This record gives C-alpha cells, structure tokens and sequence, in this order.
C-alpha cells in the first residue's frame, strides 16, 4: 500500500520460485511412485469399476484426487507475477 | 571505470508486435573498485523512456564476491512501449 | 551474398586492421597494468585459494577473464580475412 510498491508487481515471488519448483519436483516424483502404487493395488484388485456405473477402476481416480492436492499446493500461492506462475503450470 | 559485455535482443516482439528488450548480462570487466573491504560486484540494468510506470523498469544480476571481472551470464527482458518506438530508449 | 562480392575475399577488414592492431596493443597494455592489480590483490590476500576445489588463487582466473574478455572481441569480429586474422592472431 506504500504507492512505491503499489505502483508494481510484486518483486518476491521470484526468490521462492525455485524452492517451489523443486516442491513441484519432490512432488512430481511422490506423484509417479504414487501413480505406479495406485496402478498396483488397482492391479490386485484386477481392476475392477470404481462401481457397474463408474465405468473406470479406482486408480484413475486416487490419481486424479493427488493431482489436485498438488495442484492446489500450488494454488494455494497465488504468485502476483504470472510469468513465474505460468513456469510452474 | 571498468566495462560491461552485454549481449542485447531487442525482439519487436515475434509474438506481439510490442517491443520486449532481451539482456543477456555476460560480464564486467576493469572495474576501477579495489575496495576497502570484499568487493561484492553485481550489475544492474534499468530501461529509460517514455510510458514505463506501469513496467519493470529494473534489473539485477547476482553479486559476485571478490571479482573486478565478473561473469554473470544472466538475461533479463524489459518491455517498452507499445507506441514509442525504440529510439525513445 | 551479392555474386559480385560473394565472388572475393571481403576487402573492408583491410580498412580496420590497423586499428584492430592499435587496440591489439591497448589491450596489451590493459593487460598487463590489470594482472599487476590483480597479483597485488591476491599477493595482499596472501594467495588463498579460491575455493576447498578452485585449488588456485583468485589472480588466475582475473587473468584470463581479462584475456578471454580480449580474445572473445576478437572473436567476434569473424575477421574473413584470414592472413589479417592470422596476424591478430
């Protein structure tokens, strides 16, 4: 609110966003071993449909369900510089 | 008092007809500062012109301890104007 | 690229290359004043390496940046000339 730093996009983002890329990568990497797990019990359980009417097996949506916790980890910064943002998208 | 190796892009912008100022930062070269104390050299690069208010108007590379003949390698990317052209710059 | 000209061996670097010399020598000079500098830096530093890894001392690399900042103009001038290029070098 100070108008020397109301007049601009804020500056900070930029200092964070390697640490939240590498968060993206640390996650990412949770996510496939996460992805392979889910597969697996889905897999055992000789995919079978989530129910007779949701036509697809679990797995789809456990990874799905990851990817949006992730996601919204993500979100959940709301980086004011949207050229970082648009790095981790 | 020294020199600095830029390496400069104006791109009109391929994507927008804007012009966008590409500035690879290479390095500083005789810098007239054997200080009193570490020498901590870093580069800032400002853009000067019309209609800049709402922009970036500066730059900076990292410091480099101890070094009159810094390297940084480091590109930045101003945005003129829309309407001034770059001799306004 | 007119066939005219593509025809040769460009003639302009001819023009230059007593300047190019000049400057040869004035870097020479630079050259010279700067590793006395930076020997008394690194002399006055008592010669610590640069790093537990950058075995040598700091005086080095000023050198050849100095150098590789001369021989990267050079460089770029692509001399097409290669007996003026041959007596740059």
């Amino acid at each position: 609110e100070l108008p020397t730093f109301k007049d601009r996009v804020p500056e900070y983002p930029a200092w964070f966003e390697p640490f939240v890329i590498q968060w993206l990568d640390e996650n990412e990497e949770v996510s496939r071993d996460f992805l392979h797990g889910a597969l697996e019990r889905d897999k055992k359980d000789g995919f079978q449909q989530t129910s007779e009417h949701a036509l697809f097996s679990c797995s789809v949506v456990d990874v799905f369900s990851q990817l949006n916790q992730s996601f919204e980890i993500i979100k959940k910064l709301e980086c004011p510089d949207p050229q970082i943002v648009g790095h981790y998208m | 008092v020294g020199e600095v190796s830029v390496h400069v892009e104006l791109f009109t912008h391929p994507g927008t007809g804007e012009q966008k100022v590409t500035v690879k930062v290479v390095a500083a070269n005789d810098l007239k500062w054997q200080t009193s104390g570490i020498f901590r050299p870093f580069i800032e690069v400002n853009i000067v012109g019309p209609q800049l208010s709402d922009k970036k108007r500066k730059f900076a590379t990292k410091s480099k301890n101890n070094s009159w003949a810094p390297k940084y390698n480091e590109s930045f990317q101003f945005s003129l104007s829309a309407d001034a052209g770059p001799e306004c710059y």
